[PDB]
């Protein structure tokens, strides 16, 4: 009853700025950029100082013409219109956006602790305890995000960031939709993709609980339950049915993810009557305090290193490129409400 | 080993998303 309180309130803010997104709330000169956090088909995120107030944010830019060709102009729409509009303590906030003629810019909350896919594949793998702590946090940030009828749609350790005090903030919302009922747009990452959505069955919310199912393996294994060295031999792994755990597996930690990873969408967990009730109560996380971990009281696993602020260390270096804006305005029609 | 097979893989570094 109370969770049913705190997302109808959750609900309405959401809806305010939904209706009424903000829109050009800074200027590409007010920021110093210093380095690049990461990459993208047709952007970068880099890590910059506001000039005014010396805060360091990460600045993603993204190439209006870039965006065009990749066809991803309405998918770019949702991830800025969702971002500025939610709310919660594992999502990266948006500070501001604008545009110029080159190129569109979102202002984001800088995570110094760097990507859960770094910390991952250098440690091997999670523990079970660490792995759940993790977990917790998506399973509440989802029930957050699909309460506002939003699927997140790419969960992977790339787009998770670890924060000063060890805690989680999902970011990536570039495949991000708001949706009642059905949808059928092929994107996500190999690996994380429900069979409904290689099928081209049409789908829902319950394709971001398979993807948890996913993550949750490859963090408490080290590698994830479908893997090849081509997508299509990953995607015929997927829809076939069958899936097979490492034997320092919990039996708890087994029975969730069959219950996670299960083709059947009448089946999934997630997508049940009970819907998130049915992963919240799971045998897995019953040493889980759901209200602890929302109000960011419980120990993390480990906190990263840190060195100062504007310290990138937790980063891998990118290849560095000048940003230029062209005279002319590029794609304006197309990007005219970002 | 399966870890074995992973790390040897051309899919442990980071993974593009896919679309259209
Ligand atoms: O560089 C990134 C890009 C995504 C799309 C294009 Br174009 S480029 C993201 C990818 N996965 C994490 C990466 C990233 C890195 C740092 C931050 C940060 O500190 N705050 C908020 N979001 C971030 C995202
Ligand atoms: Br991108």
């Amino acid at each position: 009853e109370s969770v049913k309180e705190f997302l109808a309130k959750a609900k309405e803010d959401f809806l305010k700025k939904w209706e009424s997104p903000a829109q050009n709330t800074a200027h590409l000169d007010q920021f110093e950029r210093i380095k690049t956090l990461g990459t993208g088909s047709f952007g970068r995120v880099m890590l910059v100082k506001h000039k005014e107030t010396g805060n360091h944010y990460a600045m993603k830019i993204l190439d209006k013409q870039k965006v065009v060709k990749l066809k991803q102009i309405e998918h770019t729409l949702n991830e800025k219109r969702i971002l500025q509009a939610v709310n919660f303590p594992f999502l990266v906030k948006l500070e501001f956006s604008f545009k110029d003629n080159s190129n569109l810019y979102m202002v984001m909350e800088y995570v110094p602790g760097g990507e859960m896919f770094s910390h991952l594949r250098r440690i091997g793998r999670f523990s079970e305890p660490h792995a759940r702590f993790y977990a917790a946090q998506i399973v509440l940030t989802f029930e957050y995000l699909h309460s506002l009828d939003l699927i997140y749609r790419d969960l992977k350790p790339e787009n998770l960031l670890i924060d000063q005090q060890g805690y989680i903030q999902v970011t990536d919302f570039g495949f991000a939709k708001r949706v009642k009922g059905r949808t059928w747009t092929l994107c996500g990452t190999p690996e994380y993709l429900a069979p409904e959505i290689i099928l081209s069955k049409g789908y829902n919310k319950a394709v971001d609980w398979w993807a948890l199912g996913v993550l949750i393996y490859e963090m408490a294994a080290g590698y994830p339950p479908f893997f090849a060295d081509q997508p299509i031999q990953i995607y015929e792994k997927i829809v076939s049915g069958k899936v097979r755990f490492p034997s320092h597996f919990s039996s708890d930690l087994k029975d969730l993810l069959r219950n996670l990873l299960q083709v059947d969408l009448t089946k999934r967990f997630g997508n049940l009557k009970n819907g998130v009730n049915d992963i919240k109560n799971h045998k897995w996380f019953a040493t889980t305090d759901w209200i602890a971990i929302y109000q960011r009281k419980v120990e993390a696993p480990f906190i990263p290193k840190f060195k100062g602020p504007g310290d990138t260390s937790n980063f891998d270096d990118y290849e560095e490129e000048e940003i230029r804006v062209s005279i002319n305005e590029k794609c304006g029609k197309e990007f005219s409400e970002f | 080993t399966t870890y074995a097979d992973f790390i040897a893989s051309g899919r442990t570094g980071r993974r593009n998303a896919i679309h259209d």
